[PDB]
């Protein structure tokens, strides 16, 4: 079957990389990327028994472009 | 320019692919000036 669940990617445009998604999160770390001053930050769900992650980044080629990458799905609709 | 999409894909979809999934991505609209 085609691999996607590890690397659920979501793009948007915004004056900044602070964005909402209707879930609740803690941050566990951060790494550097090419072509942009901001770090990529990584998060994990704070719902009980939920092993979902994401990482969030601005792009190199614009101030205004922003991407989130999720890993696994939340079986919960409550934040 | 095309306008700031901000929250447009922040929905709680079930699938592996959010409804506006592209090449991670481009504005599909016609450019009123040169690129
Ligand atoms: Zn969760």
């Amino acid at each position: 079957k085609t691999v996607r669940e590890p690397r659920i990617v979501v793009q948007t445009t915004s004056c900044i990389d602070i964005l909402d998604d209707g879930y609740r999160w803690r941050k566990y770390g951060q790494k550097v990327v090419c072509g942009n001053p901001n770090p990529r930050s990584y998060y994990k769900c704070t719902t009980i028994g939920c092993p979902v992650r994401k990482h969030v980044e601005r792009a190199s080629h614009d101030m205004r472009a922003v991407i989130t990458t999720y890993e696994g799905k939340h079986n919960h609709d409550v934040p | 320019s095309n306008p700031m999409r901000v929250q447009t894909c922040a929905s709680k979809f079930r699938e592996l692919v959010q409804e506006l999934t592209g090449q991670d991505a481009v504005d599909l609209q016609p450019e009123p000036i040169y690129s």
